[PDB]
């Protein structure tokens, strides 16, 4: 909310289809998403370490979150009850084929 | 000796009460503090761990250059690593970058 009305958003982001994308994600989840976007723009401008001092108005001057933030972002947050469905999409990483018309009747039936 | 890196682009520089029992709760501006060491000391050669003496509005202080970024006439971004050590030096400006940081005591407000 905030976030918004203090024009520090990107305009990209669509908020339908993050919520399209968090099946099981509980109420508490979201705000480490959050988080953790956030955390991904900080530090950009930081580069704790190495890169240090470079800490200077005109970076912090024109912070905003871009929607690959959250894509990013969500290989670090995962759901706690949406653990068995990850079993049911590995299950079929060699791929599918259609080798025969058989397999297009099973499935539409 | 510097060769190029004759100016001071950022200045570091911890600042303590001298007098344990002088501390005041007096709020200091950063700009002022700033405008007293050019005002006192100008175009003057800092190296890192150089002590100094400061009058400031009667108040007495101990500044410490803990690093120093020494950057030549024609920069426009301040790329030059920060150098903690003491070998650098350079010549001060008008518009070197000045952090001031607590001492190790912590009691400057």
């Amino acid at each position: 909310k905030k976030m918004r009305e203090n024009n520090m958003m990107s305009d990209d982001v669509n908020l339908a289809e993050l919520a399209a994308l968090t099946k099981n994600f509980s109420g508490a989840e979201i705000e480490g998403l959050v988080k953790s976007a956030s955390s991904f723009a900080i530090n950009k401008t930081v580069n704790i370490g190495k890169g240090a001092t470079k800490l200077n108005t005109k970076d912090i001057a024109k912070l905003k979150v871009t929607r690959e933030d959250f894509l990013n972002a969500l290989n670090d947050v995962t759901p706690a009850f949406g653990i068995s469905e990850e079993d049911l999409k590995t299950c079929v990483e060699g791929g599918m084929m259609l080798y025969s018309e058989r397999v297009n009747s099973i499935l539409k039936n | 000796y510097s060769g190029k890196q004759s100016y001071l682009g950022s200045i570091d520089i911890d600042i303590s009460f001298r007098a344990r029992g002088k501390a005041v709760s007096t709020v200091f501006d950063q700009d002022e503090l700033a405008k007293q060491f050019v005002r006192c000391y100008e175009s003057q050669i800092f190296s890192p761990t150089q002590y100094l003496i400061m009058e400031f509005q009667g108040h007495f202080f101990d500044l410490k250059i803990r690093n120093v970024q020494a950057i030549d006439l024609g920069d426009i971004e301040p790329t030059s690593a920060v150098a903690t050590g003491i070998e650098t030096k350079g010549i001060l400006t008008k518009q070197t970058q000045i952090n001031f940081f607590k001492g190790r005591d912590g009691l400057v407000n």
